[PDB]
DNA sequence: GAAGCCACATCCTCTG
DNA sequence: CAGAGGATGTGGCTTC
């Protein structure tokens, strides 16, 4: 799916969880789909680094996520700053049909 | 005016008559972001009621319908098992799946109710 | 506001424009006339009719007949009718018995409303 | 290749 | 102030 060709966020953003060495900026949290947010404004940087967007902000990379919300791709932890989690149950539904 | 003067002439020469007066492909349009069997329910309650919301899928023209002057001869759910039997552009004219929600139907024009309206002038 | 035809000519509608985008706040909200006296209080429905996608998804589809002058608050055109390829919408008005008149080439329903390509 | 998609971009807004 | 969200331009990418 064009996941694979042009870059996500969600495809993008788990370059850096499963990545050890950038956990400066994130990290999984738990033994349930959960992810932190370091460096909230060093977080869409990289992005606006990938994206060739310099402009780019927190407040920009975040309204993109959630749109991700009306989908079903992933979900927010109420109250908890800077952390959403993802719903693959879901991911596959929209990587294929039923 | 409620209809045309040549109503029959209409019928019998636009495209867009002829183009519906053979048997076509029509199906339900109502709550197209509803589960299939909530649609399903909706659509034979609507039918009892005596209204509905069929689109000839081949041209794309779409309709909301009233069986009406409940009925019998309007809305019938026993001449076959599974599935059940107005002034369009100025021209007095006249089955569906339970499960599927689509089937077949058409235009007729209305000789009767032509003249009632022709008379109103 | 700007009238045009219709395939029954005891009613009018807007001027639709050519290419929108899905889903937006039209340019022109939809005024539709009545020339036949019409009890000013009647509904008016309209479905999007085309071959493909017969039925696409609308928003504020209903209006109430008032002053013989049918007006839509904002309808909004979600479900695209595809390349090249508009709207024959269907408009109701819900009376004893209800009126129709078909409105072909209405409007081009795509994503990208038509930027500078 | 414009013509339809697409999945953010950039925006200014509320409302908890 | 974060967080959900309408609106509307944007750029890359399949489809006619």
């Amino acid at each position: 799916m064009p996941g694979s060709g042009q870059i996500q966020l969600w495809q993008f953003l788990l370059e850096l969880l499963s990545d050890s060495s950038n956990s400066s900026c994130i990290t999984w949290e738990g033994t349930n789909g959960e992810f932190k947010m370091t460096d909230p404004d060093e977080v869409a940087r990289r992005w606006g680094e990938r994206k060739s967007k310099p402009n780019m902000n927190y407040d920009k990379l975040s309204r993109a996520l959630r749109y991700y919300y009306d989908k079903n791709i992933m979900t927010k932890v109420h109250g908890k700053r800077y952390a959403y989690k993802f719903d693959f149950h879901g991911i596959a539904q929209a990587l294929q049909p039923h | 005016p409620r209809v045309v003067p040549d109503q029959r002439s209409k019928f019998e020469n636009e495209e867009f008559f002829r183009k519906l007066s053979r048997e076509c492909e029509i199906k339900y349009t109502g709550f197209r972001d509803r589960p299939h069997e909530e649609r399903q329910a909706r659509f034979q309650n609507a039918c009892r009621d005596g209204r509905s919301e069929i689109a000839f899928v081949a041209t794309g023209t779409n309709l909301s319908l009233q069986f009406f002057p409940p009925s019998r001869e309007y809305v019938d759910l026993e001449r076959e098992a599974g599935k059940v039997y107005m002034i369009l552009n100025g021209v007095c004219v006249i089955w569906i799946d339970l499960q599927r929600l689509d089937g077949m139907g058409c235009l007729e024009f209305d000789e009767e109710r032509a003249q009632q309206e022709d008379a109103l002038a | 506001a700007e009238l045009v035809r219709t395939d029954s000519p005891n009613f009018l509608c807007s001027v639709l424009p050519s290419h929108w985008r899905c889903n937006k706040t039209l340019p022109v909200a939809f005024k539709v006339v009545a020339l036949g006296e019409v009890p000013d209080g009647t509904v008016v429905t309209v479905m999007a009719g085309n071959d493909e996608n017969y039925s696409a998804e609308l928003r504020n589809a209903s209006a109430v007949m008032k002053n013989q002058v049918a007006r839509f608050n904002d309808l909004r055109f979600v479900g695209r009718s595809g390349r090249g390829k508009s709207f024959t919408l269907t408009i109701t008005v819900f009376t004893n018995p209800p009126q129709v008149a078909t409105y072909h080439r209405a409007i081009k329903v795509t994503v990208d409303g038509p930027r500078e390509p």
